[PDB]
């Protein structure tokens, strides 16, 4: 039988994303955020080109293609990092782009240094868990449906419904090698313990950039223009309680 | 929001 699904994950995965930093200069906290702002930017363009290319994705309601994504992408984004980190450099550094990797020293700089010690520690688990990469792939789909509005999406039902088939096939996943369903569940309660681990990262990530833009224009960080409509417009959503992750645990 | 909705589509 044909992995249709995993086939599909895997050939539409975005490829490598640059900052555009520029490494000969001593760091600074406004040219590294400026780099990052820059660079979320960067791969907000491929995030939508992924997200709209998901099966099944073109079932929701168009509002709620767009509004998923707006929520989402600092989780998908970190999710993204903490795996690249993992598999290019061990966890040793946050490799957020090619040429944008933080050592101890950069984290401090940027201001976020707690932010970016738990995003290590993120890092790390992929390894610890021994995170395959087909699991990767569609727990980082997930992650595009795992927060939503109190007061409901334009058609909530389509979105449960996606939502539900995508942890299905995170069953199948696990199945594949597995004969035993305590080994299963051994498995589920663990990914399932990592995804939700992503959500208060993000958070902190969240309050972090709000309060940045804020005060952008009295510490020289540059927002992309996009970048500050998202996060003036969406994010405090999210930092208000009207929007909210769905988490498996509680 | 306008500059995202715009990127969305396309
Ligand atoms: C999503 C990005 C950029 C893409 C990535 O690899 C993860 C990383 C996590 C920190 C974000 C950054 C984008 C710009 C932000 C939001 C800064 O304003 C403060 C936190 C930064």
């Amino acid at each position: 039988c044909q992995p249709i699904f995993l086939n599909v994950l895997e050939a539409i995965e975005p490829g490598v994303v640059c900052a555009g930093h520029d490494n000969n200069q001593p760091d600074s906290f406004a040219a590294l955020l400026s780099s990052l702002n820059e660079l979320g930017e960067r791969q907000l363009v491929h995030v939508v080109k992924w997200a709209k290319a998901l099966p099944g994705f073109r079932n929701l309601h168009v509002d709620d293609q767009m509004a998923v994504i707006q929520y989402s992408w600092m989780g998908l984004m970190v999710f993204a990092m903490g795996w690249r980190s993992f598999t290019n450099v061990n966890s040793r550094m946050l490799y957020f782009a090619p040429d944008l990797v933080f050592n101890e020293y950069r984290m401090h700089k940027s201001r976020m240094y707690s932010q970016c010690v738990r995003m290590r520690h993120l890092s790390q688990e992929f390894g610890w868990l021994q995170i395959t990469p087909q699991e990767f792939l569609c727990m980082k789909a997930l992650l595009l449906f795992s927060i939503i509005p109190v007061d409901g999406l334009k058609n909530q039902k389509f979105f449960d419904e996606l939502r539900m088939n995508y942890i299905k096939e995170l069953d199948r996943i696990i199945a594949c090698k597995r004969k035993n369903p305590t080994s299963c569940s051994r498995r589920f309660y663990q990914l399932t313990k990592l995804l939700d681990s992503v959500q208060p990262i993000a958070r902190e990530l969240h309050q972090f950039t709000f309060d940045l833009l804020i005060k952008s224009h009295m510490v020289s960080v540059d927002f992309p223009e996009m970048m500050a409509e998202i996060i003036s417009v969406q994010v405090p959503k999210i930092l208000s309680g009207k929007v909210k992750p769905i988490y498996f645990h509680t | 929001s306008s500059r995202f909705e715009s990127l969305f589509a396309g």
